[PDB]
RNA sequence: AUAUAUAUAUAUAUAUA
RNA sequence: UAUAUAUAUAUAUAUAUA
């Protein structure tokens, strides 16, 4: 026994969009056609001769398929702009005839026509009986020719010369290319093919059919680091977390959950517990080592500047901190904390060992507490390492068409650890003056932990080196050096943690995720250049097609969005029209540009040859003779706009001072309009005796508007009624007002027919990696780019 | 910071709780902080911790309580 | 730091109407500046202490 | 025949075949 | 001539608070 008592909670949708990672981003599903692309379509129209009257045959004439044209000039450039976005996404990237091929119902041998509707178009002509002849025995020879050396194919087609030019591009402008084993093994990158550790291996060699796809994969046309510190800031920390996934982990901690039960049952047989030959410490574990060989490798391969976090109070953080400094460069560290780091070495351990005063360092001096100890220093084995710190930089080379930022050479060998050891030793021979005696064995303690672990020491600057080197030949995208916002906080008690706890066991990363690495960076690389370009061809297409009054905040909104790491709600519209004035100036890529010419050329001639609109009228208060046509009869048309003053109906809407056409029609001046006008058939004579076509322009003088006007297209002929005028009386029809429209085309078939080609099989492949099965030479004997091996050290 | 130059403020709403600003825009401000920590981290563990912390707010924007009187609830 | 690209204009209602409150109390001024001079002339040849 | 959420400090008490 | 390093035990009850 219930009762209900609800009410009324008011509805709050808070804008947002969902933002995937790197890893889970779908490549770009590869659009094939189904049926050709057709704008135009043969009708059956009766025929008038030249006296009026209706005739025994009829004729066939280009129409449009679904013409739906909006009126005014302004509207038709916006439709034209929606017509370049629908052969955009019907363009295909492969397109095979086999699967579009219907049977010709009717010809010599049974052969095949390339379409349903050019099927269903050449038996409309065969069965119709007011066809000539010779039209019939064209259909009959009407087959496909096949060719199985070169496997290419000529199937006929029946289209428009407009419909023609748009399918001949589709077909010879296609992006594959053929694809075998000697071009499986150029996809993977050279840094990894040509390296010893690993070994590459497949099974299956792929015909000389197969063909791939393959990604345009040219750098960032836009500077996107170049003052773009919210964007980049976010395309970093979304490509930190990628390589943060692919960083292995290290020996000495990861082991399956049923080894812990394989090593507790023999482990009171075997007395194996000061194996690992380390001194604790307070604050020391391995989850900590494992999280700063993370951060260190995935924060230079994406460039986000780290922060240093420490206390002052921890001698052992700051002596570990000396190895930091010398191995990753000082670009990196952030000013504001690197300072703070490298000052609190100076004031502690370095100083006060020689006996000198501790610097007074005030905040901003355009000089870091090491490029100004190098020269207030007086020792050679410390002033070499100082120096050596103040120039640590990386080193901006562009290596297989992508610049990345390679290390110093004596850092991937190891070397820089023997200038840190050989200077750690004599500031530990010294005599600390000035400072009591138990601080000089606090520090002659700590920094003898550091030096006891010289030969686990110059090696994980070996692997800390190599596992940089490595997966930093996958990468795809040009990484560049500019700071970034946000930080990454590496906390310096936790290198102590990586200084102290490593040993004996190469950690290399294995080629199964290397591959993966790769496919992510070529998925969002591809992501992002089939963006830009998708988003530069609407921007020129916009510019060229005259839309003064398109806001084009629309077409950078969805450019960020498709790019699934940005949230666009929190972008405002100063980061968005920026971006246009930067993809303005690209050049749209050669598939667009090539189609949109193919529609700027005859953009008047899907326009001019449709009913509902047209495309202005003449106004000429004088008795003219209207022309004889044989699909209307007698109609007041005009083909040219020749002769007469003409007023742009775009602009009369668009400024709106219409004293110009007011004074211009009380007065009777011969005015040609011009515009996009929806013109009404009359197709009655007696009304055009009664002068009906003079009597709709009036509504512009008492009516400011103007889109309320409908031009009288007359059409005289035999089914009209009343027509017995024109047969008993001698007179041709004479009106005062004509429309500018344009007459169909005849639908002449031996002139239309076109002989498509294609191939015969492709046999299309998504990714090339899952054929090229890799796998990694035993970690005990692994090889450094110098050919001695890495973790050496007994 | 109590000086002649400053104002000190102090208000106390209401009811906190079965305020208009906490049916709505408190439970999708704290959903929406749970999509962009979803992408922070990379483990199957983490961001499963963290659908679940989600989905106590879902289901938590409508919600009903069950008090009896007399015989019907 | 927050406009956007959509322009404002007076509407000639609110144009014109901002025209005939600065007219009619331009007028006004000026006709109560010669109602408070005529009177004040007024009381000096008629001699009016 | 038997209803009292969560957090923050603070204090008292407790661990055993 | 020489006197080690390092900041958040748990549970229940009780009061003050939200
Ligand atoms: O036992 C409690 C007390 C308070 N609270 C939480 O603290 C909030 C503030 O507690 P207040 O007592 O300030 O609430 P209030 O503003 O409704 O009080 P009055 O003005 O009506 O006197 C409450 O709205 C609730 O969220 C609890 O969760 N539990």
């Amino acid at each position: 026994q219930y009762e209900i008592l609800q009410k009324t909670i008011p509805t709050f949708e808070p804008k947002e969009s969902i933002l995937k990672k790197l890893e889970d981003i779908k490549p770009e599903q590869v659009k094939k056609q189904t049926k050709l692309f057709r704008i135009f379509e043969p009708r059956q129209l009766p025929v008038y001769r030249a006296n009026g009257e209706k005739e025994l045959r009829n004729r066939w004439y280009w129409k449009l398929k679904r013409d739906t044209l909006p009126d005014g000039d302004y509207d038709v450039r916006e439709y034209f702009l929606n017509l370049y976005d629908q052969v955009l996404t019907e363009m295909p990237d492969y397109l095979l005839l086999k699967d579009m091929a219907v049977e010709n119902k009717n010809s010599r041998d049974a052969g095949k026509v390339v379409d349903s509707e050019t099927a269903a178009i050449c038996d409309a002509i065969f069965q119709d009986e007011e066809t000539e002849g010779v039209v019939r025995r064209f259909i009959a020879e009407m087959r496909q020719r096949v060719q199985a050396d070169r496997n290419v194919v000529n199937y006929p087609s029946i289209l428009h010369p407009i419909d023609h030019a748009f399918n001949e591009y589709f077909l010879q402008h296609q992006l594959v290319e053929p694809l075998n084993n000697d071009i499986i093994f150029n996809y993977i990158p050279e840094r990894i093919r040509n390296d010893v550790n690993y070994i590459l291996n497949m099974d299956r060699n792929l015909p000389s059919t197969a063909r791939y796809i393959r990604p345009n994969l040219l750098q960032d046309r836009l500077n996107l680091h170049d003052n773009f510190e919210s964007l980049w800031d976010t395309i970093t920390t979304s490509n930190y977390i990628l390589a943060r996934s692919v960083v292995p982990d290290l020996k000495e901690l990861v082991s399956t959950e049923a080894q812990i039960q394989k090593m507790s049952q023999d482990l009171q047989l075997e007395a194996l517990t000061i194996q690992s030959e380390t001194q604790f410490l307070t604050g020391i574990n391995s989850q900590a080592a494992n999280d700063c060989f993370k951060t260190l490798i995935a924060a230079m391969l994406s460039q986000r500047t780290m922060s240093l976090d420490f206390v002052t109070t921890n001698y052992m953080s700051l002596i570990s901190g000396m190895w930091l400094l010398t191995v990753v460069p000082n670009d990196m560290f952030i000013r504001e904390s690197l300072v703070a780091c490298q000052l609190a070495i100076i004031n502690t351990i370095i100083y006060p060992a020689f006996g000198m005063q501790r610097m007074h360092y005030r905040n901003g001096d355009p000089q870091t507490p090491f490029q100004i100890a190098e020269q207030q220093i007086q020792n050679f084995q410390v002033a070499n390492w100082l120096h050596f710190v103040n120039n640590n930089q990386f080193r901006q080379v562009v290596i297989d068409g992508v610049l990345n930022q390679v290390l110093n050479d004596n850092i991937r060998n190891g070397h820089v650890v023997n200038q840190l050891m050989e200077a750690l030793m004599q500031l530990s021979r010294q005599q600390f003056p000035t400072m009591p005696v138990d601080y000089k064995r606090s520090i002659q303690r700590g920094i003898l932990l550091l030096s006891n672990r010289l030969g686990q020491l110059v090696d994980l600057t070996r692997l800390l080196a190599y596992n940089y080197e490595t997966l930093m030949a996958c990468i795809t995208m040009n990484m560049q050096h500019v700071q970034t916002l946000t930080t990454e906080k590496l906390q310096l008690t936790s290198v102590t943690s990586l200084c102290m706890l490593i040993g004996n066991a190469t950690v290399i990363p294995s080629p199964q995720t290397l591959f993966h690495y790769y496919n992510v960076n070529v998925n969002f690389h591809s992501n992002y250049n089939e963006r830009i370009n998708d988003a530069v061809a609407i921007i020129t297409a916009a510019n060229r097609l005259n839309l003064y009054q398109k806001k084009m905040k629309s077409i950078v909104e969805d450019f960020l969005k498709r790019l699934q790491i940005f949230d666009i709600s929190r972008v405002p519209d100063d980061q968005m029209y920026r971006l246009r004035d930067r993809l303005r100036l690209l050049p749209v890529e050669i598939r667009r540009l090539d189609i949109f010419n193919l529609i700027l050329m005859n953009m008047e001639q899907i326009e001019r040859a449709s009913d509902k609109i047209a495309q202005g009228v003449i106004i000429a208060y004088r008795d003219m003779q209207l022309e004889r046509d044989e699909m209307y009869g007698y109609v007041n048309i005009a083909r040219n706009l020749d002769g007469f003053q003409q007023i742009n109906l775009e602009e009369l809407m668009r400024t709106g001072d219409y004293a110009q056409i007011t004074n211009m029609l009380l007065n009777n001046q011969p005015v040609a309009l011009v515009g996009a006008l929806p013109f009404i058939t009359d197709s009655s004579v007696i009304s055009l005796v009664a002068k009906l076509d003079a009597t709709v322009f009036a509504q512009i003088v008492k009516l400011r508007k103007v889109d309320t006007l409908k031009p009288i297209l007359y059409k005289i002929n035999s089914d009209s009624n009343d027509f017995y005028l024109v047969a008993n009386y001698d007179w041709v029809p004479t009106s005062t007002t004509k429309v500018y429209k344009q007459i169909p085309q005849q639908f002449d078939f031996r002139a239309s027919m076109h002989m498509l080609t294609s191939n015969l099989t492709f046999t299309v492949y998504s990714d090339l990696l899952a054929f090229v099965s890799a796998d990694t030479v035993e970690p005990i004997n692994a090889v450094a780019f110098d050919n001695m091996r890495i973790m050496n050290e007994l | 910071f109590l000086s002649n130059n400053s104002m000190v403020l102090y208000t106390d709403v209401s009811q906190w709780d079965s305020s208009q600003h906490n049916t709505q825009p408190f439970r999708k401000g704290i959903i929406m902080g749970l999509d962009m920590l979803a992408n922070m981290t990379n483990d199957a563990r983490v961001i499963q911790t963290l659908n679940l912390y989600k989905q106590t707010q879902i289901n938590l924007m409508d919600s009903y309580v069950q008090i009896p009187d007399g015989n019907v609830i």
